[PDB]
RNA sequence: GAGACCGAUAGCGCACAAGUAGAGUGAUCGAAAGAUGAAAAGCACUUUGAAAAGAGGGUUAAAUAGCACGUGAAAUUGUUGA
RNA sequence: UGAGCCCGGGUCGAACGGCCUCUAGUGCAGAUCUUGGUGGUAGUAGCAAAUACUUCAAUGAGAACUUGAAGGACCGAAGUG
RNA sequence: AAACUUUCAACAACGGAUCUCUUGGUUCUGGCAUCGAUGAAGAACGCAGCGAAAUGCGAUAAGUAAUGUGAAUUGCAGAAUUCCGUGAAUCAUCGAAUCUUUGAACG
């Protein structure tokens, strides 16, 4: 956790309030960054995620 | 998107670190990007990638190249730039020492060698 | 059971991959002799 | 004592010991029927 | 059950009450290896795997084990 | 090659079984389970007098 | 008669190596032979082919027919000259594979690589017809 | 390809089916009751046969089969009623008469020609 | 590099994703399985059918070669005729 | 005489034969032979106990064992939870 | 008379024998001598745009550097190559590198 948020706020510039991971069956990491609420989670991945 | 292995050659040390930086931040892009719409984009990916392993090899050999000149004449020099050989070849007496003869059996062989003769029929 | 290894967990997804079915463009590849998984 | 089993129905091309639950047990047949038969004639003649 | 996974040989023969691979012999230095199973011999003999270094030792060989570059390389 | 056909475990059953007195290869969970071997008249198995 | 002993008369390695071959040695087996003004132009033969080349099909189905190879297919030892195609069942087009040994090349796709090897190729020839000669 | 090579095929209709789920033995007794048979009449009978109603006598392949009344029709006291064998029938001849149909034959003076029932690799 | 060898029940267990699939708690045991066609040119389009498929039509020298594919015996079976 | 040899018709596609010697892993009805395949038995024996299912409607080419509603039963907190 | 049982023939089934072929085996012969703490043999997990296995490789991951050849790979997709060029390639050679977890295995 301390890595991905580190590595969060140094590339994309996201601050997160938390993150909560877990290891899925296939062997891949899913995190889930829970942001500030001063950011905008629907503006950041329009923005630098490029999701609709 | 790719390098070629002649400029990374002609370019220096920092010019190298300051391509690989660009590399990776435009991998990274390009992955986020990616993820939706996989296209052309994954060829630039492709391409980026074996770009990124190139100035990464690019980098080490000319470390090395610089490592070797400082250990050209000492004594002693890091298992990684030491040759590899077999064990056994490494284990074996040099040359030298391979080479190396009594004097006793140098005297002989100095004043009797063998001597080149020919018989008749 | 729930309680296990990551290490077991990545050999159970590794399964899961083999026990994966055979793709059609591998079918359709030249010189090709496999039609299915065995 | 020994139980005596034909290899014939369900008994027939057994690897080991048959359903017959049994402490010592003897399988049988035609041809050590003739088996037989060619030992019994040997003994008499020795006899 | 009194078998489970040796680190050494991948297989489930690891007694759990001796603590010995009933295939390799894990805790030994020694791989478990007699000359009256030639089948079990040539099922874990050198070749059987990846051969990662004994594959690219002969081309080595052959080259003479030279060591440098060649002339004029860039 | 003096090991062709010799490169099994096989015994016979025995001479109670209704069946022939032949080598046969244990095991139980593949076809060669159960099948003659050691045997010149078998398959996959010896030839008479192997060439020297 | 073969003398050498690194060399093999054995079929069953003949044709591994044949169907084994790596893209060279493809090529090199591919090569195709050239028209008669180029041989008296050149002093060659013949030349492994490539994209650049306009050939003659000379045998096959197609009798005497001309083109400008399309693709060269390594991998099944077939050239795809242009336009000796066939149409599918659906009518999309595909074209035919006719075999280098088949077709003869009329002319040539000239860069640096291949004047260098007809330069080669002539040198050897004029030497060794030189000393036959004389 | 078809047995019955000696019969021309532009004035046939013919159908086919290979690998079928049904029994060999029911489909063959009920294919030789259904032979030589008007098409209309075919497909009333194996109708009638699915709706019980008439049976397919028993002729060949017949093991303890019980007797009814309907086996007179045939001159039997043995008749079964395969609904199966029945239904796979009724959709080849109907798969025939739509070739028939697209070929212009008249389809009210077609008659059943050529049958046979062979095994499949067994399952 | 070769052979008066064997030629897919033969020859090594293995001509093939074979020490594989599978069996045994385990030491270990351990198979079966090659071939369309010169070239996929691996059947467009129409029709019946829920579909699988079928019938026209078409490719090819050949579909009496349709990816249950060279040739295709006997056992056994169906239809036809005597 | 015979083991056998030869020709015709159909199928098929790529190699094969006669003669004199040489050579051998060279000739089959059996071996409760080996492997593979195929029969009659035979559409035969057989497809258990847990009391038990029924009506309408919907989906669907196709509905006893797909679903919704209703009716009748059951596990009975030491359960068919 | 039909049906049924049996026989003969043609076609069609079942089945995979015969003939043909062989990137395989088997035997003989010839040149050579080369595993490993600079971490071997073996096991494990990952790596391709689309891959399950075999193969290759190791977070530089069906691969990088260098040399040579000289214009491909291919099942599809997307890019090339200006071709009068340090340069394509599931290419060859190969002297530099990368080389995850165990394994003699070593906090
Ligand atoms: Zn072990």
């Amino acid at each position: 956790k301390a890595q991905i948020k580190q590595a969060l706020k140094k590339l994309y510039d996201i601050d997160t309030v938390k993150i909560n991971t877990l290891i899925r069956p296939d062997g891949t990491k899913k995190a889930f960054a829970r942001l500030t609420p001063d950011v905008d989670a629907l503006d950041i991945a329009a923005t630098k995620l490029g999701l609709v | 998107g790719k390098v070629k292995a002649g400029q990374l050659w002609s370019k220096n040390k920092e010019e190298l670190t300051k391509i690989l930086g660009e590399l990776k931040t435009e991998l990274s892009q390009l992955r986020i990007q990616k993820i939706s719409s996989s296209g052309a984009k994954l060829n630039k990916i492709h391409d980026l990638r074996k770009s990124i392993a190139r100035v990464l090899t690019v980098i080490n050999a000319k470390q090395r190249a610089q490592l070797r000149l400082f250990y050209k004449n000492k004594k002693y020099l890091p298992l990684d730039l030491r040759p590899k050989l077999t064990r056994a070849l490494r284990r074996r007496l040099s040359k030298e020492d391979a080479s190396r003869v009594l004097e006793k059996t140098k005297k002989r062989l100095t004043h009797f060698p063998q001597r080149k003769y020919a018989v008749k029929a | 059971p729930s309680h296990k290894t990551f290490r077991i967990k990545q050999k159970l997804a590794k399964a899961q991959k083999q026990n994966r079915p055979i793709p059609q463009w591998i079918r359709l590849r030249t010189g090709n002799t496999i039609r299915y998984n065995a | 004592q020994v139980k005596v089993v034909k290899a014939t129905g369900a008994n027939r091309g057994i690897k080991g010991r048959p359903k017959g639950v049994k402490g010592r047990y003897k399988m049988v047949d035609g041809r050590m029927k003739k088996e037989m038969r060619a030992l019994k004639r040997l003994a008499k003649k020795k006899r | 059950k009194t078998h489970g996974l040796c680190r050494r040989c991948g297989r489930r023969s690891l007694h759990n009450q001796k603590k010995v691979c009933a295939s390799c012999g894990y805790p030994a230095a020694k791989t478990r290896k007699y000359n009256w199973s030639e089948k079990a011999k040539r099922r874990k003999v050198t070749g059987t795997g990846r051969m990662r270094y004994l594959s690219t030792v002969p081309r080595r060989f052959k080259n003479g084990f030279r060591t440098g570059v060649p002339k004029g390389a860039r | 090659s003096e090991k062709a056909g010799h490169q099994t475990s096989a015994e016979s059953w025995g001479t109670g079984r209704a069946v022939a007195r032949i080598p046969r290869v244990s095991g139980g969970g593949t076809h060669r389970a159960g099948q003659g071997a050691f045997g010149n008249m078998c398959r996959s198995g010896r030839m008479f007098a192997p060439t020297k | 008669m073969k003398v050498r002993p690194t060399v093999s008369s054995s079929r069953r390695k003949a044709r591994k190596a044949h169907f084994s071959a790596p893209s060279s040695v493809r090529r090199v087996i591919m090569s195709a032979p050239l028209s008669k003004e180029l041989r008296e132009k050149y002093n060659v033969r013949s030349i492994p082919i490539r994209k650049g080349d306009e050939v003659q099909i000379v045998r096959g189905a197609h009798k005497d027919k001309e083109g400008k190879v399309t693709s060269v297919y390594r991998l099944k030892y077939v050239i795809h000259v242009e336009r000796v195609t066939r149409e599918k069942a659906t009518g999309q087009t595909v074209p035919i594979g006719i075999h280098p040994s088949n077709v003869v090349i009329t002319k040539l796709h000239l860069d640096k690589d291949r004047e260098n090897i007809l330069a080669r190729i002539k040198a050897g020839r004029e030497q060794v017809a030189k000393a036959k000669g004389k | 390809r078809y047995a019955a090579t000696e019969i021309a095929p532009t004035k046939s209709a013919r159908a086919r089916g290979s690998y079928l789920r049904v029994s060999f033995k029911n489909t063959r007794e009920t294919a030789q009751a259904i032979n030589g048979w008007k098409l209309q009449r075919a497909l009333t009978f194996l109708q009638n046969v699915i709706d019980k109603k008439e049976a397919v006598p028993m002729r060949r392949y017949a093991g303890s089969t019980g007797r009814t009344a309907q086996g007179k029709q045939w001159g039997v006291s043995r008749a079964r009623w395969p609904v199966k064998s029945a239904q796979f029938l009724i959709g080849l001849l109907k798969n025939a008469e739509a070739n028939a149909d697209a070929k212009g034959l008249d389809t009210g003076n077609l008659i059943i020609k050529h049958i046979q029932v062979n095994q499949a690799p067994k399952q």
